[PDB]
């Protein structure tokens, strides 16, 4: 019954307790919004994409550069 | 065209497409990617994975040339540049 909240990950609607990515004002589990190369972590500040598939720049660039 | 100095079955084939063999060591399988001597390595790991489609080891993916025991990480050059081709069997491992 603590009180430490966070930010619901829109789509999951579950508080994000740790790191939180923001979108069109929506929040996102920093994980459920990872890069599709190394699905472990992405950042809206370095989130690259192609064909709709998320990617870290270092990841996407490695493909088409 | 077709001539190219030879004829067609070899002076054409249909479009100059040769599938590169890929011995997956993390799976022990052998996959082939219909490519050409103009695809960038980062272009192969992409397709091979696309066929996979799963939260499987995607970062642990990289092609190596045992005929060179190297790590194909030169996304700048291509197959032709190095000289790779269908006679060159690559592998899909970290
Ligand atoms: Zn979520
Ligand atoms: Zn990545």
């Amino acid at each position: 019954y603590h009180e430490r909240r966070g930010s619901l990950c829109s789509g999951c609607q579950k508080p994000i307790t740790g790191r939180c990515i923001t979108a069109m004002a929506k929040k996102f589990h920093p994980e459920h919004f990872v890069c599709a190369f190394c699905l472990k972590q992405l950042n809206k500040g370095t989130f690259k994409e192609q064909n709709d598939k998320p990617y870290c720049q270092n990841c996407f660039l490695k493909l088409f550069c | 065209m077709a001539l190219d100095g030879i004829r067609m079955p070899d002076g054409c084939y249909a479009d100059g497409t040769w599938e590169l063999s890929v011995h997956v060591t993390d799976l022990n399988r052998d996959v082939t990617l219909r490519v050409t001597g103009e695809v960038h390595i980062g272009g192969v790991m992409l397709k091979l994975v696309e066929k996979l489609d799963v939260k499987k080891d995607w970062s642990d993916h990289a092609l190596w040339w045992e005929k060179k025991r190297t790590w194909l990480l030169k996304t700048h050059w291509t197959l032709d540049k190095y000289g790779i081709q269908a006679d060159a069997k690559l592998q899909f491992t970290p």
